[PDB]
C-alpha cells in the first residue's frame, strides 16, 4: 500500500499548479473553452477581476488584456489645409480598453 | 523527529526573504497576487515571501523634466524655445496603475502644451516678455 | 530591457542624463530618474562622436581581477 | 536560408519591421511576417550607418557566456 | 572565572565606541531611526547641537548637516535685457541651511 | 590557386557569376564556368564595396563550431 | 574616479598637463597639482587627436609580465 | 634583410614583379631576378591601395595547419 | 626614457634616423648617436604614414615562436 499512496500525492500537486492563475492588477484575463468563450448572465462574456481564478488544466485557455491607457504615437505625415498648405504634424493618442470582450472580439486575437 | 526537522527548515526562509527594508524616499507599495493589499510607510516591514510583493516608489526626489522643439510662433516666425519643469511624483496607486509610462507620457503632453503656448504669442514677445 | 534602436532615438531626443557601460551591457539611469537596460548589437565608429557633442554623461568601470 | 546580398536589396525596399542581430549570425523578421536567416560574410561599417539612415530597427543582444 | 569576566569587559568598551557619535561645531547631526527619523515636541524632528551623543550601535542612522554658509558662484552666461542687448555677468550667491530637517527631506539624501 | 590582384581585374569586369565568401579562401564561379581559388593577402576595406559597385552577387555562411 | 565626460571637457578647458596611459587607467594631474583617475568606456579614435592637438603630454608603460 | 623605409623607395619606382604576403612577413622577389625577405612593422591602410594602384602583381599564401 | 608625445616633437623637427617596432614598445636611434625608449599609448594609423614623409628610416623585426 505504498506505491498507490505515493502515486496520487505527485500527480495532484501538479495537476492543481497548472489550473491556477492570477490576473494581475493592471491586467484581466478571460477565460476562453475549445473555440468559444465562457458566457453567463445571458450570454455576457465574463471578465477576470485582479484575483485567483481557476481554470481546467489543457481544456480552457485565458487570454490577458491590460485595462492601463495605451499610447499610440503618429509620425510625421502630411496633410493639405484649406489652403492647400501642406503641413507635417506629429500627433498621439491616449486611449483605454473599456470592453475588454469587444476588444478581443471585434480585434481578433488581442493584438495591439 | 526527522519530520519535525522539515518542517523547521521551511519556515526560516519564508520569514528570512519575507523581511524587507524600503529606503526613506521610497514607500513600499504591497500587493496581493492580484490585487493590491496597501501602501506601508518608512521603515522595515514584513512581507509573507511567495505570497505578496513590495514596489518602492520615489515619492520624495524631486525629478525634471527639460522640454524644447522648434516651435511656431504666432507671427509666423519660428523659435528655437527650450524650457525645464521640476516635479514630483504622489501616491503610487494612481501613478501607476492610471496611464502607461507617466513619465513619458506625460512629456508628449508638454510638447503638445509647449507648441499651443508658443502659438499664441510673437516671436517678440517670446524672447524678452512674454518668458515670465 | 529596452531595445537599442528606441535608445539611440531617445538618445537622439537629449533625454539622458546619466550613462554607464560595463563589457557590452549599458545600465542608464536618465534625467527622470528611469532604469533600463540595453546591449550594444556590435561595435560602432561613430557612437561615441554623438553621445559627446550633445553634452551628454557617460562613465566608465575598472575591470575585475579574479581572485 | 536568405543570401545576405538579398537583405541589403529587401533592406533598400523598406520591407523589414525589425531585426535580431547576435554573433556573425543574422536573425530577421520582415513587415510580412516572414522569418529567415543569413550570416555577415565580413566587417562592414557602413551597414549600421546605412540601417539607422533607413530607419529600420535594430535590437542589441547580451554578449554570450556559458555558464 | 577569568574567561567569562575578561570577555564581558572588552566587548563592552568596543560596543560604547560604536554607540558614541559626535556633532562637529560647523555640523550639525539629526539621528535618524531604521527608516524614520526621531521625533519630540508633538512630532518635530530633534537636530543635534554640538555635542556627545549616543545611539543604539547598528540600529540608528545619522546623517551630518553642514551649518556653515555655502558659495555658489555662477559662470558666464548670456540675458536679455529691455532692448535687446545681450550682456555677460559673473555673479556668485551665498546661502545657509535655516531647517536642517527641511534641507535632508527637499535634498533627499543630504546632497548640497 | 589564382592571384589575388586577378581576381580583382577580372571582377572589374564583371567576371565572376556569383560570390559565396568563407574564412579567407573564397572560389570564383566564371560566367563560362570555370573553377579556381584565390587568396587575400590582407584585410582591404573596399573589396565588399568593389564588388557591390558592379552588382555582384554576395553570400554569407554559417560559423564552423568545432564539433 | 572621474568621469569620462567631465574629464573631457576638463581636458578642452585646458587644465591637463600629464597622462599615464597603463590599460584603462589614467593618472590625471591638473595644473594646480591635483590627482585623480579615469577609465575610458569605450575605444575613442579621436582621444589622441583632441589631446595632442592642446599640447597636452601622454605617456606609454610597458606591460606587467608575471615573474 | 631590407628595412621598412627603403622597401617604400622601390615599390614606388615600379621595380617589383612579385611579393608574398603571410602574417606581417614579406618576401620580395623583385624584377632583377633576385629574392630577398622584408617585415611589415604595424598594420597600414594604403598598402594593398598603393599596389592596385601601382598595378602591381601581388599574391599571397594560405595559412599551414598546426602541428 | 622619454614621452612619446615629446618622441612625436622629435621626429616633426627632421631629427630621427632609425626606428623600430616591437609590439607597443619602440627603440630609436636620433642622429645624434643616442638612444632612448618610448611606447605607443593607442593605435595611431597617420604615425606611420608622418614618419614615412619624413624619411624616418623604420626596420622589422622576425617574430619570437617559442621553442
Amino acid at each position: 500500500m505504498r506505491k498507490s499512496v505515493i502515486a496520487i500525492i505527485i500527480i495532484v500537486l501538479v495537476v492543481l499548479y497548472m489550473s491556477v492563475f492570477v490576473v494581475k492588477e493592471g491586467e484581466r484575463g478571460i477565460t476562453l473553452r475549445f473555440g468559444k468563450v465562457l458566457r453567463d448572465d445571458d450570454n455576457k462574456p465574463l471578465v477576470y477581476e485582479p484575483g485567483l481564478h481557476f481554470k481546467i488544466p489543457f481544456i480552457e485557455t485565458v487570454k490577458m488584456l491590460d485595462a492601463r491607457i495605451q499610447t499610440m504615437d503618429n509620425q510625421a505625415d502630411r496633410f493639405v489645409t484649406k489652403e492647400k498648405k501642406d503641413l507635417i504634424v506629429d500627433s498621439y493618442i491616449k486611449w483605454r480598453i473599456s470592453d475588454f470582450s469587444r476588444y478581443y472580439l471585434a480585434t481578433g486575437g488581442g493584438d495591439i | 523527529r526527522v519530520v519535525t526537522i522539515a518542517a523547521a527548515a521551511i519556515v526560516i526562509i519564508w520569514a528570512a526573504s519575507g523581511f524587507y527594508t524600503i529606503k526613506e524616499a521610497e514607500r513600499g507599495v504591497v500587493t496581493r497576487f492580484g490585487k493590491f493589499s496597501h501602501l506601508v510607510e518608512p521603515g522595515l516591514n514584513w512581507k509573507p515571501t511567495f505570497i505578496d510583493e513590495v514596489k518602492p516608489v520615489n515619492v520624495e526626489a524631486v525629478r525634471e523634466l527639460a522640454a524644447s522643439g522648434v516651435m511656431l510662433t504666432s507671427d509666423e516666425n519660428v523659435v528655437r524655445v527650450e524650457m525645464n519643469v521640476q516635479y514630483r511624483v504622489t501616491n503610487p496607486e494612481k501613478y501607476l496603475y492610471s496611464v502607461t509610462s507617466p513619465d513619458d507620457s506625460l512629456r508628449q503632453a508638454t510638447d503638445s502644451a509647449l507648441r499651443g503656448v508658443i502659438g499664441k504669442y510673437t516671436m517678440d514677445r517670446i524672447l524678452t516678455e512674454g518668458r515670465t | 530591457k529596452v531595445d537599442y534602436s528606441t535608445f539611440l532615438q531617445e538618445v537622439n531626443n537629449d533625454q539622458v542624463r546619466e550613462a554607464r557601460i560595463n563589457g557590452r551591457e549599458i545600465n542608464v539611469t536618465k534625467k527622470d530618474s528611469n532604469r533600463y537596460t540595453t546591449y550594444i548589437p556590435v561595435q560602432d565608429p561613430k557612437l561615441l562622436d554623438n553621445l559627446l557633442t550633445k553634452n551628454v554623461k557617460v562613465v566608465g568601470e575598472p575591470p575585475e581581477e579574479p581572485s
